[PDB]
């Protein structure tokens, strides 16, 4: 039997530090059977993390051998930023049952014949109502406060699946999914409608496939991304219960409990009826047992193929559901316009659409009883497989990555193209067929007349069945466009995204139920085109002064009433829709239009208001060396000093890698156990190399035994040998040991970051396209880029000049109002920013942003400060490009990034410099020539290495183009000798920082012409 | 500007006074629409003082009072005995989140002097004795909100969120 | 009752003379005995007032002030604006708690007003600039805490935790 993981999950409550050695299972259960432990949850506690093998082999199972009244709280990555859990504790012992009544506030509305709900509905709200008790986020083991309590309570439930797979007789699998070409698929689009919905396509298509998983096995079978703050799992579970059928009062226990934490906005999954942000990673792993759910029980079959194909069929089944739902919708709607077209084509082509425009890989490694056990216990090298099997998985991945199968290579076109067997709508192409202007790699089936009589020209072609539908046609499809089947699907799905619900639920409803629920509710959804975001201030200059500077525009339906219902996923559309101005205009029709332009140019001048700027800003981010950190390497700790390739024979870096883990591992302890390690560590080359160094000093463990003695034997010639072999296999090879706890903690930390940068983006007039665990994509006005980065980088490391939605962004952690949650400061993060004309093809902008940061991360070294001396790092850059004016701003100038608790202002300091400079250039303190005269001082500055000569040269260049004579804005000295070591590439980058400070402002002040 | 005042809902009829404007503009943060009382502002570390009704400084980190906000200035006989503050509508503990605010507030709050003289060992005093609500739902939900019992029939709904959600603490002396 | 002094701990250079009971009685709460700073109070819903430093009355739950607690009374020219509250020495959310208290405490706390004529958004800041922590350990520590500088040659063990435990929420206004 499975799904009883509540006791596998709650093998001990978050009251752990409140039952351990004072400061007050003590409570087992009141609404379930007794939790069994012969070796059942024993393994769940011992194999889930290293804390039971890092500190000895029995201390964690005793929870009293090195105790202490004060309980630290350490970061999992850099155990130096501290937190203290103090006295405040889960609500009083005398009322400890009330919270259980608060447990039972919504677990008693639906039948308790099945656990596939009664176990997982609480999963997501477990962490929620608990922080309403404000429990202050205790750690799991107080002798090692590196893993918070809830994280371990989930990590144990993770490998509980493998426990049960050994409880049948033996099985267990690590399956990994990953869609193949994402950055390619996203490239196809024309108005950012297609962009955001192709992102949402990747996301929802991968969300469809693991719904089945969480219904056959329940969550916590998934490792990445953590199903903790999933904006998709939230909506999914929520609508599951809504279809289960309960008064909005009955769900109101969960609705606000979400909206206050997740979905911190107003327009949410109940106003768009869709999650306004795609957050699923295009690749996800799974720890899968050998059981099979087909009814009433869980049977097993010994094969591995029972998943490799049963996941592919589900992935394609989701696409089939979507395409047939679009068939039903376009049928139910031909009487509008532009839907006649979608029906007509889905009938003119059906078989090309029988294969999804994405692909996936799937690898799935095994596990057995052999060498995981002998009879009933764990042997030497038994904690040493999970990360082994994990590496096996990622090795299969990166081996198969050598080949690339683009989706189209699946299509059966040969006959359809050799002869006129391909259907064309519009002009039967003179040359046999055309390529769609969006993919450029497929034959298009809709070919708009370019422009001569666009009104008649297509009414001259029977595509326009009558004089009416031409508006709904000419709206969603620009003249001259050419659409393949796959891109007409996306143009349609951009006409409305609500049909993606068919993909969300993993076939929970029927398809007709979904589409006919959404043909009743009828509401207009809008998506910000590049022309919109390139006019943000242009509306603000017309929002503060509504009609004060609008009198002639009072008739052009821009200064007029927002009419029906229009609502967007764009948060800045939820906070200015009712400002009187309709953000539903098409700015390419009034002033970003050609004929109606010069009029407006003489119009705005008398109201003394600017011409708008034809530039948005495609920001994207990336976490440098994320894979090595999940694998468990130190390239994230030393981004630039060591590369992946310097891990083939890691024995050369035995200076760096052997440091920087000690100071973490040896410090990750506290109290007295720290000394337990603070001596035992170096005694390998420092000592007789074998298990007799610690035997001398082991005694300060046995120096606490007899107060309530429980232990069976004190003859530790093994727990000194085992705590030596542990560190020997990990310093002899200077990697880390990876745990389920490691992974789940990092994925959760990625989800908190997801929330916080989702708030960051729309804090500015941003527009998310894809907020991911370690990545991002957005469009911002060219005025809010730097200040954004400057925080989003900092915020990623965990640092707040502000409360974001309701999350406290402290130093090193992200504390949810009592829950100090660890952030990822040690993880690097690069940025890539493109200042793009609104009339630029998105295909190219996306490609040359992705590749820009794609090779920019892997090409540019800069002079950094490691161990106090000077090294050359390779990642954590912030690249810009106007159109041929590339610029690069580093972001750390230290390695590791923040090795001290107050290093949190080293990060992105350069952009503070650029802000203090740009702020004063335009205030009339410093002339415009500051950026035209550097081409006279640059040579001396880069030829200098006596930093006070350089300081005086900079001071002179600042002073000689000052409008006053009395401004004294100085650059820090440390920004003088750094050098941007780019090598052998036709891209042009200045080889000294201040030139890049100059070029960044060149770009940005140029993004306003 | 856009003025309001946090008025709490006790089980005493001494909190039918400190509303003067009752309208402000035409809007109210804590609204009533098809779902009962939403936008309940629960205060941390304050307790109520029905007899000489204010909010008292308390320090049990759990001490809450749960009330509402209406767009008004309390009586104009205040601004030395009532708290006045302007925060950009983001530091709020506003539960049952149904609306959005302009990211600024001009509030007027009841509050008393601390008086370090006695033991203010507060008591949990929840919202029971439903009889008080039925004049609470008039004196406020009807004498202030001119739509309750005039555009909906589910008045037992609003008469239920005030039973499960609405509570408070008090110094109670 | 036993009158107390709640020292607010920003980075300001204006904590010179505000505790006037240097020894006075027999027990000061915040205690440093060979293991660092313990008996640490932290009061939420507040922040600093760097311009004539105080604990600003706000409503945010993530705001607070991390101050120490000793027995004192400010300068005998007050009881006009300071916070003069007594609680029965139980509700004190204390960090690194080693012992209990006399079950009743009268505490004089620097307590300003919102002084609302401008925007007031929260700013979280820490203690830094080790000369800063070194200017206060001669400004206040030797005055109140005599047990330092003579019993602990581990002078850094008490200087360390300040840079990781002694935060404060500012205003920057
Ligand atoms: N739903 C999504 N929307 C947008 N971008 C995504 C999405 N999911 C993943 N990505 C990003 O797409 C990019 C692809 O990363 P990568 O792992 O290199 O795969 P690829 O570039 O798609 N092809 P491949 O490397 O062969 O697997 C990364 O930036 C991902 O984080
Ligand atoms: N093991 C993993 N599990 C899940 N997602 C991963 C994993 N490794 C990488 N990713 C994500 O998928 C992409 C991996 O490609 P990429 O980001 O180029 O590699 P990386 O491991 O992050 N090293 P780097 O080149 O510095 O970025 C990124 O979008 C990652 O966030
Ligand atoms: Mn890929
Ligand atoms: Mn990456
Ligand atoms: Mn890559
Ligand atoms: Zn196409």
């Amino acid at each position: 039997f499975l799904d009883y993981k509540i006791i596998a999950l709650l093998h001990d409550p978050p009251n752990k530090a409140w039952v351990i050695t004072g400061r007050a299972a003590k409570y087992i259960i009141n609404q379930l059977f007794g939790k069994n432990y012969s070796e059942k949850v024993d393994n769940a506690d011992k194999l889930a993390s290293s804390i039971d093998r890092y500190l000895g082999s029995i201390v964690y199972k005793e929870r009293s051998l090195f105790e202490n009244r004060s309980i630290f709280l350490k970061n999992i990555l850099l155990s130096n930023i501290q937190r203290d859990i103090g006295n405040l504790f889960p609500k009083d012992k005398s009322k400890l049952d009330n919270l259980i009544l608060e447990y039972k506030k919504l677990l008693n509305v639906i039948n308790k014949t099945n656990l596939i709900l009664k176990y997982q509905l609480f999963y997501l709200i477990y962490e929620l109502v608990w922080i309403d008790s404000k429990y202050e986020n205790t750690p799991s083991d107080t002798r090692n406060p590196t893993h918070t309590i809830f994280d371990h309570l989930y990590a144990t439930a993770a490998m509980m699946n493998w426990i049960l797979s050994l409880e049948k007789e033996a099985k267990g699998y690590l399956l990994g999914i990953d869609t193949i070409g994402v950055a390619d698929f996203i490239s196809k689009g024309r108005k950012t409608r297609d962009l955001w919905i192709s992102s949402y396509l990747v996301s929802a298509l991968l969300w469809y496939v693991i719904t089945w998983f969480i219904e056959e096995y329940g969550p916590d079978v998934i490792l990445f991304p953590s199903l903790r703050f999933n904006q998709f799992y939230a909506f999914y579970l929520l609508e599951k219960l809504r279809k289960e059928g309960v008064s909005e009062d009955v769900i109101d226990e969960i609705k606000e409990l979400i909206t206050k934490y997740i979905f911190n906005g107003d327009d949410l999954f109940e106003n768009l009826k869709i999650p306004p942000y795609p957050i699923i990673p295009g690749r996800i792993t799974l720890i899968l047992p050998g059981l099979i759910r087909e009814g009433e029980e869980y049977k097993k079959v010994q094969d591995d193929n029972c998943f490799i194909s049963k996941v592919k069929e589900r992935y394609n089944e989701g696409w089939r559901k979507l395409i047939e739902g679009l068939r039903c919708y376009s049928e139910r709607k031909r009487e509008d316009g532009f839907w006649n077209l979608v029906c007509r084509v889905l009938k003119l082509t059906e078989d090309l659409l029988q294969t999804t425009p994405l692909n996936i890989r799937v690898k799935q490694v095994s596990v057995t009883e052999d060498e995981i056990f002998n009879n009933n216990k764990l042997r030497s090298d038994s904690w040493k497989i999970y990360d082994n099997k994990y590496r096996q998985l990622v090795s299969e991945f990166k081996k198969s990555k050598l080949v690339k199968v683009t989706p189209e290579s699946r299509l059966k076109l040969f006959e359809l193209t050799k002869f006129d067997k391909l259907p064309q709508i519009g002009e039967k192409s003179k040359r046999g067929y055309e390529f769609c202007t969006s993919c450029g790699v497929l034959p298009a089936v809709v070919i708009m007349p370019k422009e001569d009589e666009l009104e008649k020209k297509l009414i001259d072609l029977g595509i326009a069945r009558d004089e009416k539908d031409v508006r709904s046609i000419k709206n969603m499809i620009s003249p001259g466009e050419r659409l393949c089947p796959w891109c007409l699907v996306k143009r349609a799905l951009g006409a409305e995204p609500r049909l993606m619900r068919i993909l969300l639920l993993g076939d929970l409803y029927s398809v007709e139920k979904i589409v006919n629920e959404i043909v009743s509710r009828d509401v207009k959804i809008e998506i910000p085109s590049t022309s919109d975001i390139a006019s943000i201030k242009t509306f603000e200059e017309m929002i503060e002064k509504k009609n004060e500077i609008c009198e002639d525009l009072k008739e052009e339906e821009v200064c007029e009433k927002p009419s029906e219902s229009v609502l967007s996923m764009w948060q800045w559309f939820n906070k200015n829709y009712y400002n009187g101005i309709n953000l539903t205009i098409d700015p390419e029709e009034y002033w970003f239009s050609e004929k109606r332009r010069r009029y407006y140019f003489s119009v705005f001048r008398r109201h003394r208001i600017t011409f708008p700027s034809p530039y948005y800003a495609l920001v994207r981010a990336d976490s440098d060396y994320l894979g090595d950190l999940l694998e468990g390497k130190l390239t994230p700790y030393l981004a630039g000093i060591i590369d992946s390739g310097d891990y083939a024979n890691i024995s050369e870096k035995k200076e760096e890698v052997n440091k920087l883990l000690e100071e973490y591992l040896v410090n990750a302890g506290s109290g007295s156990i720290v000394d337990y390690v603070k001596t035992v560590l170096k005694c390998i080359r420092e000592n007789l190399n074998k298990c007799s160094c610690a035997e001398k000093i082991y005694s300060n463990e046995v120096a606490k035994v007899m107060f309530r003695v429980n232990v069976e034997k004190a003859n530790v010639e093994e727990e000194v040998k085992n705590s030596l072999e542990y560190f020997e296999t990990i310093l002899n090879e200077g990697r880390i040991i990876v745990t389920p706890a490691w992974h789940v903690s990092i994925s959760s930390a990625l989800n908190r970051g997801l929330l916080v940068e989702l708030e960051l983006v729309n804090k500015h007039k941003g527009f998310v396209i894809y907020a991911g665990g370690d990545d991002l994509l957005a469009m911002l006005p060219v005025d809010e880029v730097l200040d954004f980065i400057k925080e989003s980088r900092r915020a990623f490391a965990g640092f707040g000049t502000e409360k974001l939605g309701n999350m406290c962004l402290e130093n090193g952690f992200v504390r949810i109002n009592n829950a100090y949650y660890p952030s990822l400061p040690i993880v690097g993060r690069s940025y890539s920013v493109i200042i793009a004309h609104y009339a630029d093809p998105l295909f190219f902008v996306i490609n040359d942003s992705y590749n820009l940061l794609e090779e920019g991360k892997e090409i540019i070294r800069y002079r950094v400060m490691y161990n106090g001396e000077y090294k050359d790092a390779k990642k954590d850059v912030a690249i810009f490009r106007y159109q041929g004016l590339t610029s690069v701003i580093p972001l750390s100038l230290k390695r590791p990034i923040v090795s001290s608790v107050s290093d949190f202002n080293e990060i992105a300091s350069i952009i503070d410099v650029i802000l203090e400079l740009k702020k004063r250039i335009d205030e009339g303190r410093i002339s415009v020539s500051l950026l035209y005269d550097y081409e006279k001082y640059k040579h001396l500055i880069v030829a200098s290495d006596e930093k006070y000569l350089t300081e005086f040269l900079v001071k002179d260049w600042i002073k000689r183009n000052s409008l006053r004579k009395h401004v004294e804005f100085t650059i820090d000295e440390k920004l003088y000798g750094v050098r941007l070591t780019i090598e052998n590439y036709p891209i042009k980058i200045p080889n000294d920082l201040i030139s890049n400070i100059v070029y960044t402002l060149r770009i940005i002040y140029g993004g306003e012409k | 500007s856009t003025q309001r005042e946090y008025v709490f809902i006790p089980i005493t009829n001494s909190i039918t006074i400190d509303v003067k404007i009752t309208i402000g503009g035409s809007d109210h943060i804590t609204n009533i629409d098809e779902r009962g009382i939403h936008n309940v502002l629960v205060i941390t570390g304050y307790a109520v003082d029905e007899k000489n009704g204010r909010l008292v400084p308390t320090l049990d980190p759990c001490d809450y009072v749960k009330g509402i906000l209406v767009a008004g200035t309390p009586q104009q006989a205040q601004s030395n005995d009532f708290l006045t503050l302007k925060l950009p509508a983001n530091k709020l503990y506003l539960i049952r989140k149904k609306g959005n605010i302009s990211d600024d507030l001009k509030i007027y709050i009841p509050y008393s002097s601390p008086d370090a003289r006695n033991s203010m060992k507060t008591k949990p005093v929840s919202i029971s004795d439903d009889t008080i609500v039925n004049n609470i739902i008039k004196e406020v939900f009807d004498k202030i909100y001119n739509i309750t019992q005039k555009e909906k029939v589910k008045i037992e709904k609003v008469k239920e969120d005030i039973k499960e959600l609405f509570s408070y603490y008090a110094l109670e002396q």
